[PDB]
C-alpha cells in the first residue's frame, strides 16, 4: 500500500478487482449476505473485506 | 639608493585553475520510475461454494 505507486491509468480498484475476480469473487468487492435475524437475502449486496484494526489505549475503565 | 615608486602597472592577470563540463546524459535511476504492482500469473480460485 505504498503511496504514489498506482496512477490514474493503472488504478488501485482496477488492480484489486481483477485480483478478486480471479478468485471467483466479484470485481467491485461486494458479496451478498443474508439477514441473520429474518433469514432472507438482503436486497443490496454488501461490501465486505479484510482490514487491519488497531485498539486504542483509551478505555471506559480509565475514564 | 633607496626604493622609489615605479610606473603604474598597465594590466593585471588573475590566474585560477578550472576543469570542464561533460556531456549531459542525465542517468536518473538504477532501476527507474515507480514499477507497477501486478498480477501473479494464473493464480486460480482458492475457494469454492458448498454443494
Amino acid at each position: 500500500a505504498t503511496p504514489f505507486i498506482f496512477s490514474e491509468e493503472n488504478s488501485a480498484l482496477e488492480y484489486f478487482g481483477e485480483m478478486l475476480k480471479a478468485a471467483g469473487y466479484n470485481f467491485y468487492g461486494t458479496e451478498r449476505l443474508y439477514s441473520g435475524i429474518s433469514g432472507l437475502e438482503l436486497e443490496a449486496d454488501i461490501f465486505i473485506g479484510v482490514v487491519y484494526y488497531q485498539r486504542l489505549r483509551h478505555m471506559v475503565s480509565d475514564k | 639608493g633607496g626604493l622609489t615608486c615605479a610606473s603604474a602597472p598597465q594590466g593585471t592577470l588573475r590566474i585560477l585553475e578550472g576543469p570542464q563540463q561533460s556531456l549531459s546524459g542525465s542517468p536518473l535511476q538504477p532501476i527507474p520510475a515507480s514499477p507497477p504492482p501486478q498480477i501473479p500469473p494464473g493464480l486460480r480460485p482458492r475457494f469454492c461454494a458448498f454443494g
